Order: C-alpha cells, then structure tokens, then sequence
DNA sequence: TCGGATGTATATATCTGACACGTGCCTGGAGACTAGGGAGTAATCCCCTTGGCGGTTAAAACGCGGGGGACAGCGCGTACGTGCGTTTAAGCGGTGCTAGAGCTGTCTACGACCAATTGAGCGGCCTCGGCACCGGGATTCTCGA
DNA sequence: TCGAGAATCCCGGTGCCGAGGCCGCTCAATTGGTCGTAGACAGCTCTAGCACCGCTTAAACGCACGTACGCGCTGTCCCCCGCGTTTTAACCGCCAAGGGGATTACTCCCTAGTCTCCAGGCACGTGTCAGATATATACATCCGA
C-alpha cells in the first residue's frame, strides 16, 4: 500500500508513504518524485536514452497503480545498468560536490519533509529580533561566489533560522566546520529535523558535504564572544534586529582577525565612512563595506530585490589615517 | 562623598545632558521625563550639528577661508540631499542661493 | 541677567570635526537657532506620542521614534545609532 | 448610422459625472493588495483594520484628484489641452515635492 | 504568500476617472505610468509613518488612527475616521 | 581726605578715602551709600582701567580727584 | 446648599465649559488654566460649528434633502471663502469636489 | 465609556436649522472639526504663555490665539462671541 | 500746530524697477516683461502685510509698543517660514 | 564701438548675484515701507532695528524663491521672458493665490 | 511791535503777536493771515477789484514792515467800503452758515491756535481705548450729507477727542444742542481752548453756529446710559476701542428710538446679518448697516482710505422675522 | 427547581431558581458564581427580550429550561 | 577660425576689528535619600481580521477605427536690453534726546486641591420617516443634414 | 436650419434601515472652603530708537537704438477618443477560525522632590591674525570678421 525507491550508491533508500502528504493546496507531494528521478537520470548520462521509450509527461497521476508505474521502472529497470559493478566499475567516488542544479533540488526537498507547518514560523513578538525571514538560494549562491572561502575558514550563521543557509555553504565549500546558532525554539525544533533529513538525502545521491553543526542558544552570550572572533566569515540576517542588538554585534566584531568577511542585510558601517576625531572608536574604522549586486526574489518576505552587504576587515584604514595627523 | 561627574561625560557626549533634561521638564511636554531621554536627545542634537559643521567646513575650505560664514552653512545644507529635506522650509540670513542657471537660458 | 546658548558646545564639536577652522559670530547664531529648532521638533513629537498611547512619561523609546518620524532616511538611521550608543554607555556608568 | 459623438463630448460628460458624485474611483480589492505589499517591506505580519485601508484610500484619492487639478493648469498655461508627464513634474516641483 | 506587481491593479480606467474629477478632458498615454509612480511614492511615505506609529504602540494591526496621525504630520489632515 | 566720584548720570558724591584702601574697598563703599553692585563700577583716572588688587596710593591718586564712574552691566 | 447650575448655562452657551476646562488641564498646555479661558474657548468652538451648520444646511436644502451628508459639508466649506482658508489643508471623507470646468475646455 | 461633541453639535443645529437632521457620518466629521480647532487654538495659546514667561492660559491668551488663527471676518465675529460669553459668565 | 502724525504715503514705489530686476537675477531669470514690476509690488504688499499683523499682535499681547526681532520670528515660523539668525 | 549682444550681460548678472549674499533692496526705502504698513494699526509702533532687517531678509528670500518658480513656468510655455501670468500660475500651484 | 486786524461785523477783532509762532518747521504762521484776508474778500464781492492794484503773491514776507503791509490795507483800506453803513445798509444778517470752503479754513485756523503741541496727543496706553486719531473734514462733510439731520435731532460724539467733529456739525446743522464727551485729560484740556477759540473766530466772521457743549467724563457711566438713548444721531470712532467696550456700547444702543443713526469706524453689526434662533438678542437684529463711500485721506493715522459705516435703527426686521415662525 | 443557563461560549450551568425571582435576581446570581456584570446579560426564551420588572413565572417559564445568555458589552 | 577688447582670476602689500584665549566667580547641575504611583506584566475575554467559496455581472481589456490637437516652421513687429548721460537720494558719520524695555519689590486675589453631592450625558431600546430604488413619464442636448 | 436619437430631468410608488426619541443610571461636573504663589503694580534705571545734520557718490532715472523674441498663422500627421465582445475578476453574501486588541489586577522599580555642595560656564579683559581692500598682472570670454 506504499511505494519505495533504491539508493543509487547503497544505503537505506527512500520511504514514500501513502497518499503523498500535503506540501501545498495544489501540488500535494506530486511532481516531486518525478523530478527526483531526473537528477539520478544524470551523471549517469544513461537513463535519458535508456528510459526514452517509457517515461513521459503523462496524465493520470492521482491513482496508485500509475504511481506503481514510474517507480517500478526504478525499482527494477535501474538494475540493468547497475549490474555492471563487477571488477572494473564502481558507480561514483564520493568526493563530488553537487552542482547548483540539484543542490537547489535537495535543499527544496529537505525543506518540505522537515518544515511540516510553515505558518508556525510566524509566531514571534513583532518588531523584535525574533522575526522570521529567509534568504533565497540565489543570494546564498551569490554570497559564496563573492567571499571566496579558502580551505581554512570558519562559517557561522548568526540566527540561522531553520538552517538552510549553513546547509548550502556546507555543500558548496571545502572548509573545516560550519556553525549555526538559533535562539527561538520553533525554528530550532525544525532545525533538528532539517539536520537529520539533510544527511540522509545527501548520502542518497552519494554526494559530499562539509561538516556542520546546528545549535541553540543566544549569540549575545559570553560563550559566543570568543568564537565569533575565531571565525573567518560571518553571515547574519540583521534586517529587523534593531539598533540595540546591532550595537552589541559591533563590539563583538571588533575582535575578528584580518580578512574577516561579514555579510549582512543592513550594513554595520556606512558606505561613505569618513574618519575623524569624533568616530575613531567606531567599527567602520576597520572595515571596508561594499554592496552586493541586488537580484530579484532575494529574500522571502517581499518581492522587491533586497541587496546585501559585504564587510571586509583590514586594519590599515586607521593606519592610512594617523599618517596625516602631522602632515600640515 | 564621591567626586562629581557630569552626565555628558559618562554618556560620552559633548552636548549637555543636564541642560537638555531641564528644558524637557520646563517645556510642558509631559508630566514626567525618563532618565535616558535627555541622554538620547543630546546625542541626536550633537550628531546633527556634527553633520552640518562637517559639510560647512568643507565649503569654507573650497572658498579658501578658515572661518565658517552663513554662506558656508547655506552651501552645506542645500548641496546635501537629506539636510535639504529637514531644512527645506528654513531661510538662513545672509546665506544667498545656490548658483544654478537653467540650460535653456545659456547661449547656443 | 545672563544668557544660555550652545556656543560652548557647538565650538567643541567644530574642533573635533575640523580642528583648524573657525566660525563667525553670525554663523554661530544660526547654529543656536538650528539646535533650538530641532529640539522643539523632537520634543514636540515625543510629547504627542505619549499622549496618543496614554502615557505620562517621555522615555528614550519615544525620543527614538520621534527621530524616525522627523528625520529623513539616512540621517534617521545614524541618529538612532548615535542615540543608543550614548544611552548604553550611560546606563553602564 | 452608428450615431457617435464628436471627441470631447463624452469627456465633458464625464467631468460632470464625477464632479457630482462622492464615491471612490479606484477598485477596492486592487487597492487593498497594494497597501498590503508596501507593508511587506517591513517584517512582516501587519494586520490592517478595514477602517485603516479605507482611510488610506480616501487620502490617496484626494491627493491624486488635487494633483490633476494643478496638472491641468500647467497644460492650459502651455496652450495645450492634453495633460502630459511634464505637467505632473512641473506641478510637483512648484508644490515642493519633486524638488 | 509574497504579493507582487499590484500598481497594475490601478488600471487605466481608474486613473482616467480620477483625472475627470480633477477636470481633465484629454490625457496623453504616458500619464498612466507617471501616475502610478507618484501614487507609490505617496503611499510609501504614509504607510512608513503609520507603521512606525504602530511599532511604538506595540501592536500588530495598523489602526485607522495610525493613518490619521501619519497624514496629520504630512500636512494632509483628514476628517471622518476619528481625528 | 576725600575723592570726587562723579557718575555718567551727572551725580557727584564725596567718598572719604584712605591710601591703604584697595579698589575693592572703593567698590564696597559706593554700594553702602548708593546701592550699585561692584561688578558695574569703573574709575576713570586719566583714562586708566583700574584693578582690584592694589590700593589708591599705587596710582599717584591725589585727594579731591575727579573720578568718572563708568557704568557697565552684566551682558549685551 | 444651592442648586447646581452648569457653567455653560451661566455663560449662555451650548458647548460644555466644564469639559473644555478638563481637556485644557489634561492636555499639557500650561501649568495653570484661568477661570474664563474655557468659557472663551467654548464660545469660539460653538460659533464656528454654527457657521458650518448654517452653510451646510443651506446646501442640503438646495439639493432637496433634509439631512446633512458629508457632501454638504464639503460644499459649505469650499464655497465660503474664509472657511476655505481654515480647512484648506483638510480632506473630508466622502466629500467629493466642487463642480468646476476650465473655460478653455468648453466647446466653441 | 466614550464621549464626543455629538450632543452639543445637535443642539446648535436645531437652533440654526430647526427641521434638518444630520447623518452619523457627517456627525463624525463635526467631531473631528471641533477637536481640530480645539488643539489648534490651545496649542497657540500655550506658546503665547511660554513666549511671555507666564504659566497661566487666560482668556486673553485665548483671544489673541483666535486672532492669529482665524482668517479675517471669522476672527472678528469669534472675538465678539467669546467676549460676550465671558461678560455674561462673570456677571451671573 | 501741525500735526500729530506725519503720514507716509506711497513707499511701495520705493521698491524700484532695478531692484525687482536683480531679485529676478538670483532667481535666475534671463528676460523680464515690463508688467512684472507692478505684479511684484502687489505681491510683497500682500506678503509683508501678513507678517506684520501677526508681528503686531505678538507685540500687543506683550503690551509692548515696540515690535522686536522676535515677533518677526514667530510671525514667520507661523506661516511656515522659519528664519535663522536673529533668532530663536 | 564695442557693444554686448542682448542676453550676454543678463547672464553675467545671474552669476553676479547668485554668488553674493547681500541685500538687493535699498534699506531706507524698505524701512519706510514697513513703517507705513504699520500705520494701519492706529497706535504708535517702534520697530527695533533688528526687526526691520528680519523682515527684509524674509521678504527678499520670498521673492527670490518666487522668481525661481516663475522662471520654470515661463520655460514650460517655451518662453524665455517671464510674464505676469507666470507669477499667477506659480502662486496658485503653490497654494497662495486662493 | 505787533499787528492787529479789524472784525468785519464788530467785536474784539484779532491779536496777532510777534514773530508768528510755530505751527510747523516751514510755514511758521505765515501764509495764514493772507488766506484769512481772502475769505473776508468774499461775500462782500468787493475787495477782489477794490484791492486789485495792491495785493499780490509777492515776496519779502520775513520782515516786519512788509508785514505792516497787507494789514495796513486792512486796518485802513477796509473803511472805504465799510463807511456806507448809514441808514440803508447793514453788512450782514447773522443767520448765515459758512460754506464748506471757509468752514474748512476756520476749523484749520482754530486747530493751530489751540493744539499748541500735537505730539502730546500721542501719550496713551497702547492698544487701549485711549489711542488717538482724527477724522478728516472731508468725511465729516460726507457724514452730514448722509444722515440728513432735521430740526429735532441730537448729536453726540462719543470720545470727541479735541472736539473738531462737533464743531463742524454745530456749524453745518440747525439742530438743538450738540455734545462731545472725552475721558482722557490731554485732549480734554485742548478741548477747552478749542471751545473758546471757536466761538471768537465764528463771531469774527459773523457766522451762525448751533449750540454745543464739550464735556469730560466716561460714556460708560450710569449718567450716559439715559442720554445715549435720548439722542437721534451718534458718531463714535471705535477703531481701536476693542471688543469689550464695543460690547458695552451695543447694550447702550439697544435703547435708542426709531430712526436712530449711528456712524462708526468699525460696524456694530455685520453687513450680512442673518437672524435665526441663536442671535435673537443681538444688536444687529434691530438696525440696518450700510457702508459709506470711502474717500482718500479719510482718517488721520494712515493714508489709505478708511470707510465708515452707517447704522439705522428700525425695529421692523424683527417684525418681518416672527412672521415666518409658523 | 433549576434552569439551564447556557452562554454563547458553550458554557452551561445549573442555576436553582424560584418563580418569585425577578430578572434582576437572575442577573444577580450569575455574577455570584461567574462574575459577569448585570448590564451584559440577556436570556433567550423563545427569542423574547426579557425585562427586569417582572418574574420568571409571568413568562410561562418551565423548570430545566434552556436559556441562551446573549453577551452584550458597554459600547461599540 | 582669428584678433582687439573687456572681464575675471591670480598674486602681493597692509591693516583693522573680530575671533579665540585667559581669569574670576556663582548658580545650576550632581550626589544622596525618601515616598509613592506609573507602568510592567501576567491572565482573561471576545471582537474582528483573515481566509475560503460560489455566483453574478460590472468593469476592464483589447476588438478596432478617424478626427482634432500637438508640433514644427515661418514671418513680422514690437518690446526689452544695452548703454550713455543726468539727477536724485541713499548711505555714512556724528551728535543729541527721551522714552520705554527691562528689572526689582511688595502684596493680593486667583487658581489648584480636596471632599461631598447629584444631574447631565451615555448606553440601550424601539420606531417611523427620509431616502434609495423603481418603472415610466417628459424635456433637452448633440450632431448630421 | 430641424428632425433623430441618445441623455437627462421629472413624477409616483415601494420598502427598509438608520436616525431620533425615550429611559435608567452612573460618574463627572459643581458647590463650598483653604492655601500659597503667580502676577499685578509701582518705581526705577539706562539702552536704543528716533530725529537731524552735511557730504559724497552710488545708484536710479530717462532716453535712444537695434535686435531678438513673442506670437499669429499654416500644414502635416499621429495619437487620442470612441463603442461592442469575449474577458477578467470585483463585489457580494456566507461561513469558519483564531489571533490579538483591550481590559483588569498585582506590584515593583523608576522618577519627583528634597537638601547639600561645587565646578562648569558665563562675563570680562585681552591680543593678534584672518580677511577686506587696493594694486598689478595674467588668462579666459565675447564679438566682429
Ligand atoms: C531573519 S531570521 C534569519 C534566518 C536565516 N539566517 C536565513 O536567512 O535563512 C533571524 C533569526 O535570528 C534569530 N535570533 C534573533 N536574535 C538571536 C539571538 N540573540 N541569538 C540567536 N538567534 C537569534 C531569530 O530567531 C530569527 O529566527
Ligand atoms: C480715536 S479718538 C476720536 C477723536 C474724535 N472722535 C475724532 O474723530 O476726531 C477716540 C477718543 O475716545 C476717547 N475715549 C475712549 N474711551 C472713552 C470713554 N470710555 N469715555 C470717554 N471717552 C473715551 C479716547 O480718549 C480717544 O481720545
């Protein structure tokens, strides 16, 4: 009375229960399994011609025996090209990071199994730091291609939410270990399911991700003062944190080492910062601020493009100041 | 007893917190005035006066002067876009006007 | 009697920004008119917020939102950060 | 035989039609969606009393009606009958909005 | 849930209808995109002030008095909703 | 002895003084008989602006001298 | 003791002197409020409301109605020259506009 | 327990037009009108007492705030209406 | 004898034709019709007679017979024209 | 002999007076105008000398700002000379002609 | 060392002392005596030809012997046509009111001898009812030609000032008796000299005036409540009285009889007065208000034309109201 | 006897009543056990709007009757 | 594109009165403490906001045509600019005068405060008349002859 | 010009719901005292507003001339108005759910008010430099050619 798949590398594959639980009012977990097949249909450039006769954009998907179809040709017909494992061929070496086509699919899939009720994320005190919003896949992909993480960086998402931002960075960057902290208990509860479901769907495709950890707690605590300063790149979504908890973060960011990258919604320093004898202690003394290229559908709470900012710590601006103090 | 330290110094300000606090109590604005309300207000008044004197000292330097004249305050306000929105209904005595000629009126 | 102005305090700010320039006594009288004008706008708007919400005290929460109502876009963003930085330093000392 | 009026006759009939009534001239559900997406710039859950969306509409009607009155005077001044986009820009300039 | 492209709900007949209460008898075709841009700048300023009045009251619902207070401090005072 | 302390208003008194009296003691005796505070008083002695530190004898001030009281006030 | 007589009746007014007096003390206008100040203010508010209802009842009669509608308040204010100067920055809900066509736009 | 000028607006209307009613929407506009010019006059009388270093708003501050705010012939007949009330108040 | 007040009579003339030009030159205008000068003396007579009368009546309320620099500031600032430099 | 073309010296006077901050009306004809508007109040008035300078600084700032809007109404009609219907159109949009 | 004239009807004529006391900085009582001669030179249409050879618009008037000239032809040469009084001719019957040409001259002349220091009239509390101002000869002449006083009217100037308004009405109207009251002591002190000098210069020309009385006192007193109501026409210059003392006069004017004329600077009733159930007790119920024709130089404190108002009491407006009540 | 006083919220109580009890005595006993002021209470008895003057017996009110409490408040 | 001429920026002397510094004092701001009440916060209740649904039809959209108004060019005449010479009166400086703004000191009468009382205004309630809508009546208004 | 035809005013009829009147019941306004301080008033001082002088010369005034700009006219032409269909979705009425505004009660912590103390800011005196001015020279602008 159910249906089941097979893992193309070898693990506990896929339990898809009966009648396809609700993801929305009109797609109701249909159209998702047939798109799951299309990514195993690649890289593996074999099933595009091997199942050319059978697969289609067919009708009649509300029944069960037609849903027995399009998986019976996966539970059986994958074996005719699987069989060749003897001696000369292993399917894949695990050291493959996913491309930006199927990583978007894996992160979209893991969101649907994990966030069972997305309207519960709207339960917060208004105009407080606990308001909820998400950053799209297209901007985090832009954020990775602007910070250029080397092999010795640490990534922390301050207020990671449900945690989809650290999962994209852990699957597209070869760094050591990635962190995400979250105070509010409703997205931190979905973050535990999001943690489990991400690892099992990433072993299913046999793709490699970096190591990561989703934690609870407040980043305005004494534990986090030391480990903010020990990380190379920081992402924070401070759009409605407010001026008090942005003033707190400006004096946690003053301890970061050279080449510290910070990506935020609202900037921690003005774009045209002049230094004089009145703002020497400011955080904008030691960092360069540029605005990223705005793209459509960048955030989750509005439709207009919200642009993010890039902060780069180099303490030479205050060394190119104090070099004109006795010039006149 | 302990040595007297002003409220402006413990706030890190140059504007007087204690005089701003007296003017809020004197001015019939509310029955009661919070402790941090004159600290917040004196910081905003000091910020805005540092924005004009930033820009007016730049105008005084471009005209090769070392003092700030009411002309330099006028040039500072009308050339900055957001100080022109605050002080858009304000006339400054001996301030003049920005040099602006319509492009139709120019010859050829 | 004697008077009160901001001319001691306008001059200290000027020496922090441009430590080599000066100011005439007619431009100093325009800066005193400016400080008294922005004081009346903010304290008048904050007085009106407490009466709407049926409060009898003006706190720094109401000075903050009167700054957001009165100042234009980026001026309002930096005057809020300079205001909170002063209040948090005051309460710790 | 399809009897039709000369251009300008129906338009003057519509001046008298809508300067005699007091109703709202924008459709109400498309105006309400515009209010609820400008409020998406904040975050997030705003709830908008139905009297507040009617107050925003009555104010946006009176703004635009009084702006077309000044736009019309700028077109007559240039000896035209059509209003053009440079008449809205002149009217908002002298009014102190466009700057 | 994201709501987009809603100035197009202010249609060409609606703008033409507002112009004829204003007394305009002939309208060029480029008026309609100018009027949608002037209307969006007007509503964004009033909603920005009305939402910062309902922040300070610590509410979720934008009441009709928040709009009346916001219009009053732009010089556009409005009778008939509780002012 | 005595000195003639004339004001700017046309009022001339007879203030009986001593050589050891300072200018502060001069500015204290006028208030005793007239009532003018000592931050308003100056003595024209050949145009010289006097100082409250020393006495009358240290300026070659003769008896029955014409001192013109310059009346200043506490602001402008 | 003596029979209670309202301050509006001994002033000859219809508007409440005692409610106007409470709103002056409540509203943080001054430290202290004189005795004749709410009497003077309530007489002015009653005069101005009698000027609008005079003119709006005349507009309601010309349109052959017996009640006053927000249209009749709009026609009363915009047709009177001095009520248009007070209420020139005021918009009235469901009030409409005055019928006015520019003479250039008329045919022939 | 709310309160408004609706009882007093309806009394003045019966003196001016004795057989004429008023809509409830039009009555809500007349409450906004009376509340507007209350705190328009009282805000100007508050500044006159502050400019002159006084602490009392008297009927003399109310009178010259009417002359500042009302235009022309409205200000003349509002002053003769307000002073007529004060003399009847202080005699009775 | 004569008289208790010597009445000043025209004094709008006063604001002369080369002084209405050169006010139009800070405005940036390049060419001026001959009928501007009577139009610019009706304006500046409507204005400046609304500032006085609201400058007086601040002087009357102070019982004070001499209209000071404040009361002109406060007359302006009541017509929405704040003037700096005299001044509050 | 040399003679500038019409419009040349007028543009030189734009640059001349937009560069300066001086008062453009004579001071004694303005002060005499102020004292005879004040004759309409029957009683004697005095006018502290700083108050006549405040009125002149306010009247010239009004007229200079009105000629900027007048100039934009003349360019709108494809003209270069300003004309009395440009002052009247500028004051009606601004809200003064009533 | 002086000079003297002769009265053309017969009285104590004219004492003009030495050197012509100051009336202003530049006319200094000159040009006035030679204009005084020009009105005796008429009505009497004889001296225009009889002294055609001698009188002129000559120079040299700062000396004394040339001021002995132009009065020696008055102290002697008037007698050659005066002489004919025997039997058949008297010069004039006294029942002649002056025309508006020489009455302007007599009132201008009596002002100069009486108000010795016109700047003392400016000593008042400011913005008070005691501020001083005058009404010109041209408007009082307009006021007389609009009220049309019959033989049985009483004229009162409330706040008559120095008193020049009741003098023009007493010399151009045949009524019984005219009054002027004045509280402030400086114009009331000049009013006593103005009273004396008016009668002696009006007997000098031999012209008739009505009877009048200039008094001190407050018209807001209990004495004046009864005698305001007993007068037909009232002139008041209420331009800066204020709303309190105008509210006082509105409830003194409610007792006047029918056809009561009131002329004022500011009107006591609006020009468009609608009567309803809210303003039944108002003074505008019982009077009709019209605005007089404004003329240039109408008042003394400004140059622009100030127009006055005419109030006429007829209690039929409240009888044409209460005729639509049912 | 007793009556069933159901509210609009779904809350049904057992109010032990008498025939001589007025509607004021009914509106006084609910506040004694629940705490609702008597200017907020109405009893649906076949749709009829009751009056505080008379008793329960003058409306043909049987024991164990279902009365629906209509909750009004002090304004709109 | 080139050349004589007027205008405007650049450079050097020189000088005054206005800005910046120092000093003494005094009053207003700071420190310390109490008293009480405003606002924070937790709990509860029910209005009212949101969402959905279906049918109906008003209104929007694009069917699609052609008249009138926008715009460009041209020609003519007049009114405004430029400039020169004359004439008026502003501007400066100086003296003189007094009045009225500004201040201080009494002192009294007016207003805040409080408590007790009670009637006006508010909430709830029925009800009827104005007003909206209706079909069918007559009158005018625009447009092609 | 005068019919043709579409738009609009005009005249009874029906109905329905919102205004306007009644009634009961607070709670806010009024009456009657007490108290203390704000302001009225008198008296004084002395700055600054007013008036007048003479002189120098900057600016206003008046005139003349030419030219450039306003303005009227013509002509093309394209774009805006208009009216009938197949198109979209607003509007309406209805039900349903639950967040969240609004109220009430408890109580704690923050602010007013007090007194004492003292140092920061204000007035006054002072000294010298920056900017105004004049002069000379140097380069960019203008206009005839
Ligand atoms: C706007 S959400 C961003 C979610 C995620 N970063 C993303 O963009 O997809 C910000 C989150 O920060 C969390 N947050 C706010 N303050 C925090 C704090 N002090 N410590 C930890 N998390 C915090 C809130 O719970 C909120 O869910
Ligand atoms: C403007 S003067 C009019 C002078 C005179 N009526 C004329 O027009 O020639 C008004 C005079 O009324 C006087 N006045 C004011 N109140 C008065 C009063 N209550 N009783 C008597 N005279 C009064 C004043 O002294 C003032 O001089």
């Amino acid at each position: 009375l159910e249906l089941r798949l097979k893992s193309p590398v070898g693990a506990e594959p896929a339990v898809y229960p009966w009648p396809l639980p609700v993801y929305d009012k009109h797609h109701d977990a249909a159209h998702e399994i047939i798109e799951t097949i299309r990514w195993v249909c690649e890289e593996i450039p074999d099933l595009k011609l091997a199942m050319e006769n059978y697969v289609l954009i067919d009708y009649d998907t509300k029944s069960f025996e037609s849903m027995q179809r399009l998986c019976d040709k996966y539970n059986r017909a994958i074996d005719s090209i699987h069989q060749l494992w003897k001696g000369t061929t292993q399917p894949m070496k695990l050291n493959t990071r996913p491309s930006t086509g199927l990583l978007r699919h894996i992160l979209q899939q893991v969101y649907n199994h994990s966030v069972t009720d997305p309207e519960k994320l709207n339960n917060y005190e208004p105009f407080s730091p606990e308001v909820y919003g998400e950053t799209s896949f297209d901007l985090v992909a832009q954020m990775i291609d602007e910070i250029k993480m080397t092999d010795d960086d640490l990534f922390v998402d301050l207020g990671s939410g449900v945690g989809q931002v650290v999962l994209q960075v852990a699957a597209a960057t070869n760094c050591k270990h990635h962190y995400g902290v979250e105070k509010a208990d409703i997205p931190a509860k979905y973050a535990e399911t999001m943690d489990r479901e991400f690892r099992k769907w990433m072993k299913w495709y046999g793709k490699k991700h970096a190591e990561y950890t989703l934690e609870r707690g407040d980043f305005l605590s004494e534990e986090w003062r030391e480990r903010i300063a020990n990380t190379s790149v920081i992402f924070v979504n401070n759009f409605a944190f407010g001026p008090e908890v942005d003033h707190q973060l400006k004096e946690r960011f003053a301890n970061m080492k050279e080449g510290g990258r910070i990506v935020s919604s609202k900037p921690f320093a003005p774009l045209n910062f002049r230094i004089n004898s009145r703002n020497l202690s400011d955080i904008g003394t030691i960092m360069r601020v540029v605005e990223l290229s705005p793209l459509k559908g960048s955030v989750s709470w509005t439709g207009k493009p919200v642009s993010y900012y890039l902060h780069t710590i180099d303490r030479t601006i205050l060394e190119n100041y104090f070099s004109s103090l006795k010039n006149p | 007893r302990a040595k007297a330290k002003t409220r402006s110094s413990r706030a890190g300000l140059q504007f007087p917190v204690g005089r701003v606090h007296r003017l809020l109590r004197k001015g019939n604005y509310s029955e009661r005035v919070g402790a941090g309300a004159p600290v917040y207000l004196a910081a905003v008044l000091e910020y805005l006066t540092a924005e004009i004197l930033e820009l007016a000292g730049n105008a005084a330097r471009d005209n090769k002067k070392t003092r700030i004249i009411p002309r330099h305050l006028q040039l500072a306000i009308r050339n900055d876009e957001e100080l022109n929105k605050l002080l858009g209904r304000v006339t400054i005595a001996q301030g003049g006007v920005l040099p602006n000629i319509q492009a139709v009126l120019l010859p050829k | 009697s004697r008077k009160e102005s901001y001319s001691v305090y306008v001059y200290k700010v000027l020496k922090q920004v441009h430590p080599d320039t000066g100011i005439s006594s007619k431009a100093m009288g325009i800066m005193n008119s400016f400080v008294n004008d922005i004081f009346e706008r903010i304290a008048g708007e904050a007085s009106r917020l407490a009466h709407y919400n049926k409060r009898s005290t003006i706190t720094s929460r109401e000075i903050q939102t009167a700054v957001r109502l009165l100042l234009p876009g980026e001026l309002a963003k930096h005057a809020v950060s300079e205001g909170t930085k002063a209040v948090t330093k005051y309460t710790s000392a | 035989k399809p009897h039709r009026y000369r251009p300008g006759t129906v338009a003057l009939r519509e001046i008298r039609r809508y300067q005699k009534s007091t109703e709202l001239l924008i459709r109400k559900l498309p105006f309400q969606r515009l209010v609820r997406e400008i409020a998406q710039d904040f975050l997030t859950d705003l709830r908008f009393q139905s009297s507040a969306v009617m107050a925003l509409q009555e104010a946006s009607e009176a703004y635009l009606v009084a702006l077309f009155e000044d736009t019309n005077l700028c077109a007559i001044h240039a000896k035209r009958v059509t209003i053009m986009p440079k008449d809205i820009q002149l009217a908002r300039r002298i009014r102190g909005e466009r700057a | 849930k994201v709501l987009r492209d809603n100035i197009q709900g202010i249609t060409k007949p609606a703008i033409r209808r507002l112009a004829r209460r204003g007394g305009v008898k002939r309208i060029s075709g480029l008026i309609y995109e100018e009027t949608r841009g002037v209307l969006k700048v007007f509503l964004e300023n009033v909603i920005r002030d009305a939402v910062t009045y309902t922040e300070h009251a610590k509410r979720k619902t934008v009441t009709a008095m928040d709009v009346v207070y916001a219009l009053k401090r732009q010089g556009r005072t409005l009778y008939g909703f509780g002012g | 002895m005595q000195i003639f302390v004339k004001t700017l208003t046309g009022k001339t008194i007879t203030l009986e003084v001593e050589p050891s009296d300072t200018i502060e003691n001069v500015k204290a005796k006028i208030q005793d008989k007239e009532g003018i505070p000592p931050d308003q008083q100056r003595l024209i002695f050949a145009g010289k602006q006097l100082e409250d530190g020393r006495t009358l004898s240290d300026y070659n001030i003769q008896k029955e001298s014409t001192l013109h009281l310059v009346l200043r006030l506490r602001g402008g």
